[PDB]
DNA sequence: TCGTGCTGAGTGATATCTGCTTTGGGTGGGTGGGTGGGTTGAGGCAAT
DNA sequence: GCAGATATCACTCAGCACGA
């Protein structure tokens, strides 16, 4: 379903959504089983929580001691679970006429906590729940408009021995260099040396950990300068697709600070933080 | 300008020139100061008073202090041939003062 | 509470309404059939047309059995007649004819169990709104109906936010304006359902205000006779919800008095009308103008001032082919036939964008129009740029502060670096429209290459490291700053554009204005005939209508042709000849049009454009030979002269 | 608290006060007062806010003084004594002294039923090299005038002068707060260092003096304020931002230049030494208090007007000035800049009325006419006068030819090529560069240190 | 209650009066010189200003093309040539006008620009001077003090006649159909004849080309003219607020609510208007048939709201011939043809005729010739 | 062997009572309203 | 007029000792 097609009819039903993660709150402890201790006889009992309500006892459950209202909650002995709140923004494609994309809040508990990072495309299955909002802190009064959110039950972020036996077969091929150089950029024609140079950058040198000095890194830097119409930008895009991480920065569209890192402040936490530039 | 924790009414602090009234205001690396800061000292050099207008606290403060300034000539060295005008970037008024 | 004797009777009006729904006949009775459809779950919205009420009233009066004026009663107080109509529909509802599912009906199992329990207890219910699954809306009284039957229509008469005063509160009126804000659909609760953990009985509470107080203790007769203190707990699976949207409507520029600022009126949408209003739209919305009484302590401190709103009820929306479709790019302009052909090719956007294992080839035919002031460039630019469904006319400086490509600005309020797109992005999936192409700054001078080569803008500045998607073809023009062009001097000697930029353009045109008696005579005569009769002097051809030409352009852009080996041979031979020719022309320093593979791809693109205009699928030798003429006549006549 | 009693390095302390019934509207800001009242405390750990409940106000601010002033006006050398009292401690600069006297007295107001009311106030411009006592003159003008504001152009900003739109913190509503000119309404504003003041503030002042009603009526409010004031401007030498237009707005322009005469130098040295080692007030000078009360009386009582014969004589004087330039333009091809402007003509008037008001003369006679003529001639005509365009044409052509399109050369390099070579003077460099840049044919980069061509 | 502290409904005989004046075959001079009668000389400017005030028919083609039908005028000249006086007079006689000076137009901006609150960030589109003059006139002042932002905005505004705002999440289009009159001093403080007007002003050809007619005026010194100006300016100073001792300290009844047409001669005000009918002859004592401003406003109102002239062949032959002669014989651009037709229709509106005739085309051509070549 | 009238004890429901704001800040708004108040200054970064 | 925290009073129940 689309984020703009959820109606009241579809409340309390299992739906499937896809979107982009925008922001996630830190871990929130959610109580599961409460712990009570009698102030008089030092008797301890555990009571369950139903619908966010503690089934507190009126008086001590022991027979000899029955002092009413003498039970107290020991905060640090109650069982707890994990809770987290995420904000999901619909994919840019779904936007009908170029407006601000809508967002829907999600809740994930236990294992699914810290499963999706900020700025990732995920597909989430959960229950489309509804819940009241209290008009003010100090009253049971409720607003007539209900808040909508999704109770997530599954999240999907959108080597075998057989493969290893297969991979080891290619390495035996005598013309492996040509095969890989021809497969890295199928479309580009008669640039075998350029392709070979590009390929060796993906593999990279060898890493060395080195005390009594500094680390030595096997990273290769390549410059492709030549006449305009030749396939330079095409190879740039082709390699940009293959690599797992990379930023397609251009000329005059990037800044000195923008490449390295930007100093900023976090509004939510009100602390000085720094972002990661294109190079970082 | 600060905010008084008791009356919650904005008060006004003292500046470097004010703190050195009836004394001396020493400035080092004078030539390196920006134009606006170098204008801020023009008033104290001759008018002997600093005027302030912030947060509706318009008033005039007393600043009667002598100023000793140290600087190096523009270009890093004093060319004895050329006059003092080109040697230092300070404008004619302040030099006269 | 002193009482007044108002001249309105509700029993008689209810009887009239009941008779209306069972007797009116615009096939059996119209509204009986409409209700029959609802009982089968095929319709979830009944719209009562006040024109039908007026017709029924006049028919009854003609027979001599005059009755009360129901139409005037509905408009004067509309919030009450919704309940009357709903009650009448419930009373006269028919039994279903098509077999219903009845399987996953929570409020059928609940009601069946509630009936069984009540019968068993009594032998030894639920609010009417809960069972309702239809929405009742009122259609205003159209002006034609009012004038037909000699009456005045107050509801349909459009008004403005300025004219909606306190006197109109509680009436059915129409408002004309532009929507400026819409909200996400949210569920507004209408009937809450609780469950007692002791009785097994359900308690239903009606909510008809902005706020409500939840129930705590059970009120069932079981909890009363036994006096058990059972606790009620809310259950959203059995409650009733209605989609809710809040919007804003603002006055048009034609309704604000001089020296006054536009006003805004809130609109509430409930039921099925939700999602019928979108931002930036001119509508005629009919609804009930009601207040929103405050609740709690806010009522005492708020005062007598009342916050009002509009309850939407109805929404009305204010809505040789080559030579012929070329001479019709701007019939008013006289000369420049080949240029107009090139602009038509630009409009078609002729390409069959090819994506294989990742390679992307741009499918946009960029074109530039250089020359001297006086030749019809800007007029051509605005005409060609209005023809397309989507276009953006801007100067070389850019769209206001943000320049063409994009720029990151510090937020005035949040102090957060926010990227705002420029003119190019606003033309995505369209033709951007640039005049004074010379006046670009360095940033755009360098960043326009990205868009022209790869349809995307990439920025990696302080806080933003994203890429803007801009698949827009570019049309540009420039003129000497002071006087006329000097053909003897190099093209770069009169304008500031760098040599590299002009190379990327698929077609480059140098337009010249050489004074001459004969030419100016005909130019003046043509502009003159246009100024006299607003049509072309020559009668040899009839200019094609605008809407029909736009339809043809859309149909052509739908098609996707392909090439073949036979035409491929011709294209490759022509490219070989072009490459060989440039081997000698390299001496001239202004030969930025030197043939490169980009020229081959441009030839292919133009050929596909011509094929698209023919609406065919297979490109023939004719299209390629014509396209090669437009690349030739665009350099030869504009490099040799 | 009084400035004198403030201990060194500390700050003035404030105290809130309250008055009721017939003690209200008895003082205005900036007036020294003596208060008799109850020192009480009102609740706003366990502290209270002190305040004072006023019971009596006695501020330092009849017919006998009228008789004394009338007798003073009967003196046969009133003009000379008044010009002597203006800056008794500054030697020379007699013309500036007389101009400052005229500014202090001002000109009679003019109002027409149609709606076009002419200005009556007088503004003066002092533009000389450092070490000339311009600031001392401005200080004395500020002190002597009953209402005056001394403001440093660079110290303040657009908010300081004219007016600025702000927001009331307590009520959070946009309101308008006046600047120096607003606080100087009905008085004199002495602006110092006209050069360092920013261009936007200079144009704001231009408008304020043009209409004397600072028009800031927008941004939540539509209120306007009156700024009827006289502006005395002291500016450092130009050695154009100081364009001749703003000078033309000024009624009077003065270029102070001490001549290197041994007698003059010794005289000034003796005067300053007498100052350091140091009061006729017996028929040749009057203290600040008497002069201030004099100014108040003359500004509030007498508003004299010129005479028909004087009017015709002044018209003939302007005719003779135009004929004087006609004589001056012995050149055949070269064109004279300006003989006079109509604004300058209006400037010539309203100073004669100042002299008439000085002597309480109901009608200005020919004496005032000749005095005003001499004063204006000694200040503006010579200063304005204190070929080139054709040279600028050649300079512009050479600059355009030298630089192709897109090629940038350092401004210092161009100065070396032309200014140092002496083919074109520096005053012809900035003018031509501004003319070219304003037309977009050239661009200034690196604060004008690099010149980049941007088209034909 | 509240007591307060545009258009004049024409009566039956006012239309008869306007027709009576229209029939007189000299009315163009009368109307031209009735406006700003005090000013000496610059008669062609007054003629062109009236022609601008009455504008020309605006054509809307079926293709959506919009041929501009509003004249524009730019004044450039040495100091003290009554530029501000002409601006004031057009402001007083024009139905709509906003004198938003180009130098830091505090108050109402020259063009629309959205604004936000400092703390609440309340976005709102604040209309500028150009937008607030739809179907009217805008009298810019000191056109030479404009900043690059204003120049770029004005270029688009005039070229397109409409403003489309696409900023701060606000997308809207606001009409700006109007006429622009502006004054601009030279760059060196004085007009140089040896240089072109495009050199004495420092705006790019893009801005100057939009102005249909450009006028260059210089301050010339003539003894008799000097005496006349001096005496006229002097008169006001001795003129007084009658009511209190001459020359001393100077200080609605209801809310609900043929000297009328012509004007009696006044030496104090008109002055040069007599010289106008005298054809530059001071000795000439031809009292002119000037018309009061209140009725002139009615005349312009009636002409602008009732007459829609249509081009005619007789005027069109001469239009084509004059344009060809200008272009091919003593840079003139094809846009000057639009000027000829626009002014021909505007003048035909003065003659209260629904068809443009040869006289209108010829007089418009002569005015354009003066506006181009001295 | 046992039955019942008197008593102290403790909840349940109900009586008065205080409180009904509260708060600094722009993901709380401006159809909640200014008699409920909010009055910086240095440092970093894009534009040029 | 409305919700929440708080304290007041009145009514009814299980134990107790004696008398039947
Ligand atoms: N062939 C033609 N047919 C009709 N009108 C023409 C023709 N050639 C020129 N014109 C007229 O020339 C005038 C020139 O003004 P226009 O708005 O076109 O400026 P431009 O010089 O093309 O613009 P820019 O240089 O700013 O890009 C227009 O009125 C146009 O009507
Ligand atoms: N004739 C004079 N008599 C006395 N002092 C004089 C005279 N001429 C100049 N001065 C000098 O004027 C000084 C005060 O004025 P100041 O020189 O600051 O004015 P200024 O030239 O406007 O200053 P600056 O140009 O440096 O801003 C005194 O220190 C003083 O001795
Ligand atoms: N033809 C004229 N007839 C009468 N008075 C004239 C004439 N030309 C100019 N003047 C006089 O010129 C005086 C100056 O007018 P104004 O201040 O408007 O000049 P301006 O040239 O527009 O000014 P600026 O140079 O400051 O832009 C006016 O008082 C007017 O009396
Ligand atoms: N050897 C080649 N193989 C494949 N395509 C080529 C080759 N040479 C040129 N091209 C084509 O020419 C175009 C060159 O554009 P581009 O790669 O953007 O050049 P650059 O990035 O160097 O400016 C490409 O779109 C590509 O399709
Ligand atoms: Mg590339
Ligand atoms: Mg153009
Ligand atoms: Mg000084
Ligand atoms: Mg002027
Ligand atoms: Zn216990
Ligand atoms: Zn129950």
């Amino acid at each position: 379903k689309g984020m703009r097609e959820l109606n009241p009819n579809d409340i309390d039903k299992l739906i499937n959504l896809k979107g982009l993660v925008l922001r996630s709150t830190p871990v929130i402890p959610d109580m599961k089983v409460a712990f009570f201790k009698c102030n008089v006889c030092d008797h301890t009992m555990a009571v369950e929580i139903d619908r966010g309500v503690i089934q507190e006892p009126a008086r001590c459950e022991r027979i000899d001691c029955n002092e009413p209202n003498s039970m107290s909650l020991i905060h640090n002995r109650c069982s707890f679970a994990d809770k987290q709140v995420i904000k999901l923004q619909e994919t840019p494609d779904f936007v009908p006429d170029g407006q601000t994309p809508h967002s829907i809040s999600l809740c994930v508990y236990d294992e699914l906590v810290d499963s999706c990072r900020a700025g990732d495309r995920i597909e989430v299955t959960g229950t489309f729940r509804s819940i009241p909002i209290r008009a003010n802190s100090r009253q049971r009064v409720l607003k007539s408009l209900y808040k909508t959110y999704v109770d997530v039950v599954h999240v999907k972020k959108v080597i075998t021995d057989q493969d290893l036996a297969k991979i080891r077969e290619v390495a035996a091929r005598e013309d492996l260099y040509s095969l890989l150089a021809r497969s890295i950029a199928p479309s580009i024609y008669e640039l075998e040396d350029v392709k070979k140079g590009i390929l060796l950058q993906l593999f990279g040198g060898t890493n060395k950990t080195f005390t009594k000095g500094g680390r030595y890194r096997g990273d290769i830097n390549i410059l492709l300068c030549g006449d305009p119409s030749t396939s330079k930008s095409q190879i740039l895009q082709y390699v940009h697709k293959i690599t797992p991480r990379g930023v397609y920065t251009s000329g005059k569209g990037s800044s000195a600070v923008g490449l390295t890192a930007y100093i900023t402040r976090d509004v939510d936490t009100k602390q000085l933080v720094l972002e990661s530039g294109a190079l970082v | 300008v600060r905010k008084d924790p008791i009356t919650k009414e904005w008060t006004l602090e003292g500046g470097a020139l004010v703190l050195a009234d009836k004394g001396v205001c020493l400035i080092d690396e004078f030539d390196k100061m920006n134009d606006q800061d170098r204008t801020s000292i023009h008033e104290a050099m001759e008018q002997q008073s600093i005027s302030i207008s912030k947060a509706g606290i318009v008033t005039t403060l007393q600043a009667r202090c002598s100023i000793i300034a140290a600087a190096n000539p523009n270009g890093g060295r004093y060319n004895s041939t050329l006059p003092l005008a080109q040697n230092v970037s300070l404008t004619e008024p302040i030099l006269s003062r | 509470l002193p009482s007044i004797q108002l001249p309105v009777d509700y029993n008689n009006l209810f009887n009239e309404i009941t008779d209306f729904l069972v007797t009116f006949k615009q096939k059996g009775p119209k509204y009986m059939a409409m209700l029959q459809k609802v009982a089968n779950r095929e319709l979830n919205s009944v719209i009562i047309d006040l024109d039908d009420i007026l017709q029924y009233q006049n028919e009854k009066f003609l027979q001599g059995t005059q009755a009360d004026d129901l139409v005037s009663a509905i408009q004067q107080n509309a919030n009450h007649f919704t309940e009357l109509f709903c009650r009448a529909i419930d009373n006269n509802m028919p039994l279903p004819t098509k077999e219903i599912d009845y399987k996953d009906d929570v409020l059928d199992v609940i009601l069946n169990q509630r009936r069984l329990r009540n019968e068993r207890m009594l032998s030894d219910l639920f609010p009417p709104n809960l069972t309702r699954r239809y929405f009742l809306y009122f259609k205003p009284l159209s002006q034609n109906c009012a004038r037909r039957y000699r009456k005045k229509a107050i509801s349909s008469k459009p008004l403005s936010v300025r004219q909606i005063k306190g006197d109109f509160l509680g009436q059915l009126i129409t408002v004309r304006g532009i929507i400026t804000r819409v909200s996400d659909v949210k569920p507004a609760v209408e009937v809450i359902a609780y469950t007692c953990d002791q009785c097994g009985y359900e308690v239903f509470q009606e909510v008809n205000s902005r706020t409500f107080t939840p129930l705590s203790e059970c009120t069932s007769e079981e909890c009363s006779q036994n006096q058990t203190k059972g606790q009620l707990f809310m259950s959203t699976r059995a409650s009733k919800f209605s989609a809710f949207q809040e919007c804003k409507i603002q006055e048009l520029s034609q309704q604000v008095p001089v020296g006054h600022i536009p006003r805004s009126l809130n609109i509430h949408v409930n039921g099925t009308l939700v999602r019928s209003l979108s931002p930036g739209d001119i509508v005629d919305v009919t609804g009930i103008f009601l207040p929103a009484p405050y609740t709690g302590f806010k009522a005492l401190k708020a005062g007598l001032l009342t916050e009002t709103y509009l309850e939407a009820q109805f929404v009305r929306q204010h809505k040789d082919v080559y030579n012929r479709l070329a001479k019709s790019i701007a019939p008013e302009i006289y000369g420049n036939l080949d240029v107009k052909k090139a602009l038509l090719l630009l409009l078609v956007g002729g390409v069959d964008k090819r994506v294989g294992d990742g390679m992307k080839i741009r499918g946009d035919i960029n074109v530039c129009l250089m020359g001297d002031p006086g030749v019809a460039k800007s007029q051509l630019l605005k005409a060609i740029c209005k023809i397309s469904p989507r276009g953006v006319y801007t100067t070389g400086k850019g769209s206001s502060g943000v320049g063409l490509t994009a720029a990151v600005m510090k937020d005035p309020v949040t102090d957060e670096m926010i990227l705002e797109g420029g003119a190019l992005v606003l033309a995505d999936n369209g033709i951007c429209c640039i005049d004074e192409f010379d006046k670009m700054d360095e940033s755009d001078r360098t960043a326009i290459h990205e868009v022209m080569e790869q349809q995307t803008i990439s920025i990696s500045k302080a806080g933003i490291n994203t890429t803007l998607n801009a698949r827009t073809s570019i049309l540009a023009a420039a003129n000497p700053l002071y006087g006329r062009y000097n053909p003897r001097l190099s093209p770069l000697d009169n304008i500031n554009l760098p040599a590299a930029l002009l190379s990327r353009f698929d077609i480059l045109f140098l337009m010249l204005d050489i004074p001459s008696r004969d030419d100016d005579e005909k130019l003046a005569e043509h502009v003159t005939y246009v100024h006299m009769h607003n049509k072309q002097p020559d009668l040899d051809f009839t200019p094609v209508e605008p809407s029909k030409m736009r339809e043809y352009i859309a149909y052509a852009k739908t098609k996707r042709p392909v090439m073949s080996e036979a035409v491929n041979d011709y294209v490759v031979q022509a490219y070989i000849r072009l490459r060989q020719d440039s081997k000698r022309e390299m001496d001239s320093k202004f030969s930025f049009g030197q043939a490169t593979p980009r020229t081959l791809l441009g030839i292919i693109r133009l050929s596909q454009a011509l094929a698209k205009l023919r609406l065919a699928d297979m490109v023939d030798i004719d299209d390629v030979e014509e396209a090669l003429r437009l690349v030739r006549v665009s350099k030869e006549s504009l490099y040799q002269e | 608290e009084i400035p004198e009693l403030v201990p060194v390095g500390e700050m003035p302390r404030n105290l809130t006060m309250t008055c009721d019934r017939y003690l209200t509207n008895k003082v205005i800001p900036g007036t020294r007062v003596t208060i008799v009242g109850i020192y009480s405390i009102y609740n706003s750990v366990a502290i209270r806010t002190p305040y004072i409940k006023i019971l009596g106000i006695q501020s330092d601010v009849t017919e006998e003084e009228e008789e004394e002033f009338l007798q003073l006006s009967r003196n046969p050398k009133l003009y000379e004594i008044l010009t002597n009292s203006i800056a008794p401690s500054i030697f020379g600069n007699e013309d500036i002294k007389k101009a400052i006297v005229c500014l202090l007295m001002g000109g009679s107001k003019k109002i027409l039923p149609d709606g076009m009311r002419l200005r009556g106030d007088i503004n003066v411009l002092l533009l000389g090299d450092p070490g000339t006592a311009k600031s001392q003159l401005l200080k004395f003008v500020e002190k002597v005038s009953p209402i005056a504001v001394y403001t440093s152009g660079k110290g303040s900003s657009a908010a300081g002068l004219t007016a600025s739109v702000q927001r009331d913190p307590m009520t959070r509503e946009f309101y308008l707060e006046g600047g120096a000119m607003v606080l100087a309404d009905g008085g004199v504003v002495c602006i110092d260092e006209f050069d360092k003041m920013r261009d936007e503030d200079r144009v704001a002042i231009h408008e304020a003096m043009e209409q004397q009603t600072i028009s800031i009526a927008k941004a939540g409010i539509t209120t306007v304020l009156n700024s009827r004031t006289s502006v005395l401007a002291a500016a450092n030498p130009i050695y154009i931002d100081f364009q001749t237009t703003i000078l033309s707005r000024f009624d009077m322009i003065f270029i102070v230049k001490d001549d290197h005469n041994e007698e003059r130098d010794i005289s000034i040295a003796n005067h300053v030494i007498n100052i350091h080692t140091g009061q006729e007030e017996n028929g040749s000078e009057i203290s600040i208090e008497k002069m201030k009360r004099y100014i108040t009386y003359c500004r509030l009582k007498c508003a004299p007007r010129l005479s028909p014969q004087a009017a015709e004589k002044l018209s003939s004087n302007f005719v003779t000035i135009r004929k004087q330039l006609l004589i001056n333009e012995l050149e055949s091809t070269e064109r004279s800049s300006i003989p006079i402007t109509i604004r300058q003509l209006e400037a010539i008037i309203r100073i004669t009325e100042s002299l008439a008001k000085l002597e309480l003369s109901p009608i200005a006679q020919e004496r005032h006419v000749d005095e005003a003529i001499r004063l204006f001639q000694a200040s503006t005509m010579d200063a304005a006068s204190q070929t080139s365009l054709s040279e600028i044409r050649r300079f512009e052509q050479e600059l355009k030819r030298r630089l192709p399109i897109g090629w940038s050369t350092s401004y210092q390099t161009l100065r070396r090529e032309f200014v140092d070579t002496h083919r074109f003077s520096q005053l012809a460099l900035d003018k031509a560069l501004y003319a070219l840049e304003k037309h977009e044919t050239i661009q200034l980069r690196h604060q004008g240190q690099n010149i980049y061509r941007s088209g034909v | 209650t509240v007591y307060p502290l545009a258009r004049q409904m024409l009566t039956d005989f006012d239309i008869r009066n306007i027709n009576k004046l229209s029939k007189k075959k000299d009315i163009f001079d009368i109307l031209s010189q009735s406006l700003a009668p005090s000013i000496y000389g610059h008669d062609h400017i007054k003629k062109a200003i009236l022609l601008m005030l009455m504008g020309g028919v605006e054509k809307n083609l079926e293709n959506g093309s919009h041929l501009r039908g509003d004249i524009n005028i730019l004044m450039v000249g040495d100091p003290s040539t009554a530029k501000s006086q002409l601006l004031r007079f057009v402001l007083n006689t024009a139905s709509l006008a906003i004198a938003t000076t180009g130098r830091g137009s505090s108050g109402v901006g020259l063009t629309a620009a959205v604004t936000t609150d400092r703390e609440t960030g309340e976005r709102r589109l604040e209309a500028g001077a150009m937008v607030l003059a739809d179907r009217g006139v805008v009298c810019i002042d000191e056109f030479d003090k404009m900043t690059d932002v204003d120049r770029v905005a004005i270029h688009e505004v005039m070229e397109q006649q409409t403003v489309t705002i696409a900023k701060a999440g606000i997308h809207t289009t606001l009409n700006a159909r109007c006429s622009v009159i502006a004054a601009a001093n030279p760059v060196f403080g004085q007009y140089d004849v040896n240089r072109d007007p495009h050199q004495n002003i420092a705006l790019p050809d893009s801005l100057l080309s939009r102005f249909d007619l450009l006028f260059v005026v210089t301050d010339d010194i003539n003894e008799i003219r000097d005496r006349s100006i001096s005496e006229h300016v002097l008169r006001t100073h001795r003129y007084l607020p009658p009511g209190y001792l001459e020359g001393e300290p100077v200080r609605s009844l209801a809310v609900g609510e043929e000297d009328h047409v012509f004007e009696k001669f006044n030496p104090l005000l008109q002055a040069g208007a007599k010289l106008a009918k005298n054809k530059g002859n001071y000795n000439g004592t031809e009292i002119p048939k000037l018309v009061t401003i209140p009725f002139l406003r009615k005349y312009v109102q009636y002409a602008k709201e009732r007459v829609i002239p249509q081009l005619t062949q007789e005027a069109i032959n001469v239009i084509v011939k004059n344009y060809t002669d200008l272009r091919n014989d003593d840079p003139i651009t094809a846009r000057t043809l639009e000027t000829l037709i626009r002014l021909a229709t505007a003048h035909a509106k003065v003659r209260l005729s629904k068809t443009v005739n040869k006289v209108d085309a010829k007089v418009a051509a002569n005015l354009l010739r003066f506006a181009l070549l001295g």
